[PDB]
């Protein structure tokens, strides 16, 4: 039962930089981009333009407000989790 | 032996 | 950067219950019934009726293919996470 | 002091 401890852990996650400047209950682009650089540092995503932030809240930001929600900042994980998992193939 | 996956084939 | 051991238990999480039994390349409601009885036994979540698996279902497996994929199921997580941060409030 | 949520709130 890891879900268990680890959903723990992702909902720490969502205060640990979500509170840490700005407005608490959403996420702008720029405190994503720390999350983005802040938990995936250079293990798989290394942001240093704001292109990727850009194109990366059209993915969540759907809206376009420039804004994302809890909502929208947990399925960002799940692309992450899907496009890493690929990293394992058959071997 | 490391590697990094592709950042753009997670934009699109 | 808990996101990164955080991460790694989701994906091992996607191989403990989906690889299983049946089709480890998608999941049936039967095997997602698993999932949340068996990392929400009685953590938030009690499954004893297949109209919750029925209702959760409609809220995943939008497709009505009686089937979730990766992504479908992870989208599951976000909403137990989301209803799970509900519980704290304030204080 | 245990409590549970609400599977309904969930649900819809
Ligand atoms: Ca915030
Ligand atoms: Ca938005
Ligand atoms: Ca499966
Ligand atoms: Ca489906």
């Amino acid at each position: 039962s890891e879900l268990e401890k680890a959903m723990v852990a992702l909902i720490d996650v969502f205060h640990q930089y979500s509170g840490r400047e700005g407005d608490k209950h959403k996420l702008k682009k720029s405190e994503l981009k720390e999350l983005i650089n802040n938990e995936l540092s250079h293990f798989l995503e290394e942001i240093k333009e704001q292109e990727v932030v850009d194109k990366v809240m059209e993915t969540l930001d759907e809206d376009g407000d420039g804004e994302c929600d809890f909502q929208e900042f947990m399925a960002f994980v799940s692309m992450v989790t899907t496009a890493c998992h690929e990293f394992f193939e058959h071997e | 032996t490391r590697t990094k996956i592709d950042w753009n084939k997670i934009l699109s």
